[PDB]
């Protein structure tokens, strides 16, 4: 809700922040994303939909400090901003541009939707917000390189679930030609105060995941996070 | 690879002036460079990470600047302790790679060697073989002169020279040399002495012995 | 006490194979990233390898690619380096290094082992002979490198100099170890000198009376 003018506001507060995209002009990001879903029905959206968002978006970026997350959306926050050389997905244009924002268009007319839009697991997986994110989310593990950082919540109680957005996206595209090695930091939320939890069978998972993929799969804990930072 | 270039390759700075040692990057590392010292037989020492942070119980005196492709270390204030090898590293990606190194000498007065001269053991005659030693105790500067004479006779290409490292509590040099004779040599010849030339000797000056006295 | 102990020594024929090991202590070790850098005589510092805490993660210079590789048992607190196919050019002081970085990446070291000579050559080990005012020792014709000359099993520190060693033209090294002390000293004090060449396991102690 007041969602086009809170993009622009983004946008241009993002222009600001990084006089690397000053190169932007706003009304053509927000004039692309809105391309993306107006006027089509919200559960046809495609990926290519997306795709010049994509092109006004592709950020030149220190492809060997990504930091990947899956359920700690907060701490990897706190984290990218007193490791300030790593970045986040939210830490680019359009996931700054998007964050915690809802979205979603109407077949046959140029009307966008505050009444109600399609939730994912009730409605349809193809919405305009869903399929967003898994393509930004493919896009930046296909820019990763060298050692990718995944940062994972360690009480929740699949620490690696497949059908994570990380799961489901960002494994399968870290791209074996330019990853060498991806490595996970469990963080313990007071969960297993003493137990190794590398050690659990789904972060066995994801090892075994990453490494059909030749990309090398390493793990490490962090048992108090607070002096961690 | 990442090539870095630390541009004096020595120095010599007497105590108390601040040493100012460059390291040149081909390629941007940005920050990411970080200074060891390495003092004789050694590992390195962490001195500065990241360009401008001294690792834990490092000097004040110790501080590192720069970044993109040029970086400095400042010892601001030398001691005769701070004679090492220290070297530039960066981890701006793989491999990491480090500098040549400069090895910075600690400055003092003149120092003139004391000479001493040591015939061949017993036991190593009792074998076959005999070397005669010359030693030059601490003395700086480090350019010292020796010359082997046997019964008047200059030697060539038969000694070997050997310099210890800079003395890191005062600051002086020790040379060995060996000269090395079949016995057969050794026991047709009477006098051996070793003649020693440097710059705190008003005069060169001869230790010698007579074999069999 | 932050602590890091490499094991062994090395002389190797050359093509043949050895490995490195360094015991740390004071440090949760699975919790950094290791690495191997090596040191040639008289040259630089060239970095060889590096490790993951969970020792997943490798990385290695293209000189030792194929030939050397890394590796961890972090339950033994050690870092291991195989080395197969060793050249002359591999020859060097091998150096154990510890992350700073709370994370795999390029590294920087905050520690460091003491390091352990590799030597890569065809000849055979020799163990040495031994034979104000000055006293000392002639350590005289060994292989390889390194000696080790103590005074007095220790007590003698102030005043000695152990030179460096040179290579003779047969092929083996010799070095001498001097003491300056009091001329007067010369009939009061038991000056012994100890040498010990672990390549090949000669104590020799030898009193040097004048």
């Amino acid at each position: 809700k007041r969602f086009p003018e809170t993009v622009l506001a983004r946008c241009v507060k993002y222009t600001e922040i990084h006089p690397e995209m000053r190169h932007v002009d706003c009304q053509s990001v927000w004039d692309a994303f809105k391309g993306a879903f107006i006027s089509k029905h919200p559960c046809n959206i495609t990926e290519e939909d997306y795709q010049p968002l994509m092109k006004l978006g592709t950020q030149t970026v220190p492809c060997n400090k990504i930091l990947l997350w899956s359920r700690i959306k907060d701490l990897a926050h706190q984290f990218t901003q007193v490791q300030r050389d790593m970045f986040t997905l939210e830490d680019t244009l359009l996931g700054y541009l998007a964050d915690d924002l809802t979205w979603c268009g109407e077949f046959n007319t140029s009307k966008i939707n505050y009444q109600s839009c399609p939730d994912w697991r009730k409605d349809c997986s193809n919405n305009p917000v869903s399929v967003f994110w898994k393509t930004v989310s493919r896009r930046f593990a296909e820019a990763a390189c060298d050692v990718v950082h995944v940062m994972l919540n360690g009480s929740r109680s699949k620490i690696f679930d497949k059908n994570s957005t990380f799961g489901s996206v960002e494994v399968h595209n870290l791209q074996p030609e330019k990853v060498q090695t991806l490595e996970a930091w469990v963080i313990h939320g007071g969960r297993e105060d003493s137990r190794d939890l590398c050690q659990d069978p789904t972060i066995k998972e994801l090892e075994s995941i990453i490494s059909k993929r030749n990309i090398q799969f390493s793990c490490k804990n962090i048992y108090r996070p607070d002096k961690f930072l | 690879e990442i090539v870095l270039t630390q541009s004096p390759a020595t120095l010599s700075l007497s105590p108390g002036e601040r040493a100012t040692l460059s390291c040149r990057a081909s390629q941007s590392v940005s920050s990411y460079l970080a200074w060891y010292q390495q003092k004789p037989g050694q590992a390195p020492r962490l001195l500065i990470y990241d360009a401008s942070n001294r690792a834990t119980g490092i000097p004040a005196r110790f501080s590192g600047s720069g970044s993109g492709t040029d970086f400095t270390l400042t010892i601001s204030s030398l001691e005769p302790e701070d004679f090492a090898v220290y070297y530039c590293q960066q981890r701006s990606n793989w491999p990491p790679t480090f500098g040549q190194g400069t090895k910075v000498e600690i400055k003092r007065t003149v120092a003139a060697p004391s000479v001493f001269i040591f015939p061949p053991s017993d036991e190593q005659l009792k074998s076959g073989t005999a070397s005669v030693v010359c030693l030059l105790n601490n003395f700086y500067p480090r350019e010292a002169k020796v010359q082997w004479k046997v019964d008047n006779a200059l030697q060539s290409g038969n000694s070997q020279e050997s310099v210890t490292e800079q003395d890191s509590k005062d600051s002086t040099y020790s040379l060995s040399s060996t000269l090395t004779l079949s016995k057969a040599d050794y026991e047709k010849h009477k006098v051996y002495a070793c003649e020693v030339t440097h710059q705190g000797l008003s005069s060169p000056v001869t230790k010698s012995f007579n074999r069999g006295e | 006490e932050v602590q890091l102990l490499e094991s062994g020594g090395g002389l190797v024929q050359p093509g043949g194979s050895l490995r490195l090991s360094c015991a740390v202590s004071g440090f949760t070790f699975n919790s950094f990233a290791m690495s191997w850098v090596r040191q040639a005589p008289g040259k630089g510092l060239e970095w060889v390898s590096a490790i993951s805490g969970s020792g997943g993660g490798t990385y290695y210079a293209d000189s030792v690619k194929g030939r050397f590789t890394i590796s961890r048992d972090n339950s033994k607190n050690t870092l291991y380096l195989q080395m197969n196919s060793l050249r002359a050019e591999d020859t060097a002081v091998y150096f154990c290094a510890k992350d700073k970085i709370l994370w795999f990446g390029e590294p920087v070291f905050d520690y460091w082992g003491q390091g352990t000579l590799v030597t890569v050559s065809s000849a055979s080990t020799k163990g040495p002979s031994v034979f104000t005012a000055a006293l000392g020792c002639l350590v005289k014709d060994y292989f390889p490198e390194p000696v080790t000359v103590s005074w007095n099993s220790g007590a003698l520190t102030s005043g000695v100099h152990t030179f460096p060693a040179v290579l003779q033209s047969s092929g083996l090294y010799s070095l001498s170890s001097v003491v300056t002390v009091p001329s007067s000293s010369l009939g009061t004090q038991t000056y012994i000198c100890n040498v010990n060449h672990k390549p090949s396991n000669t104590k020799v102690d030898k009193r040097v009376e004048p």
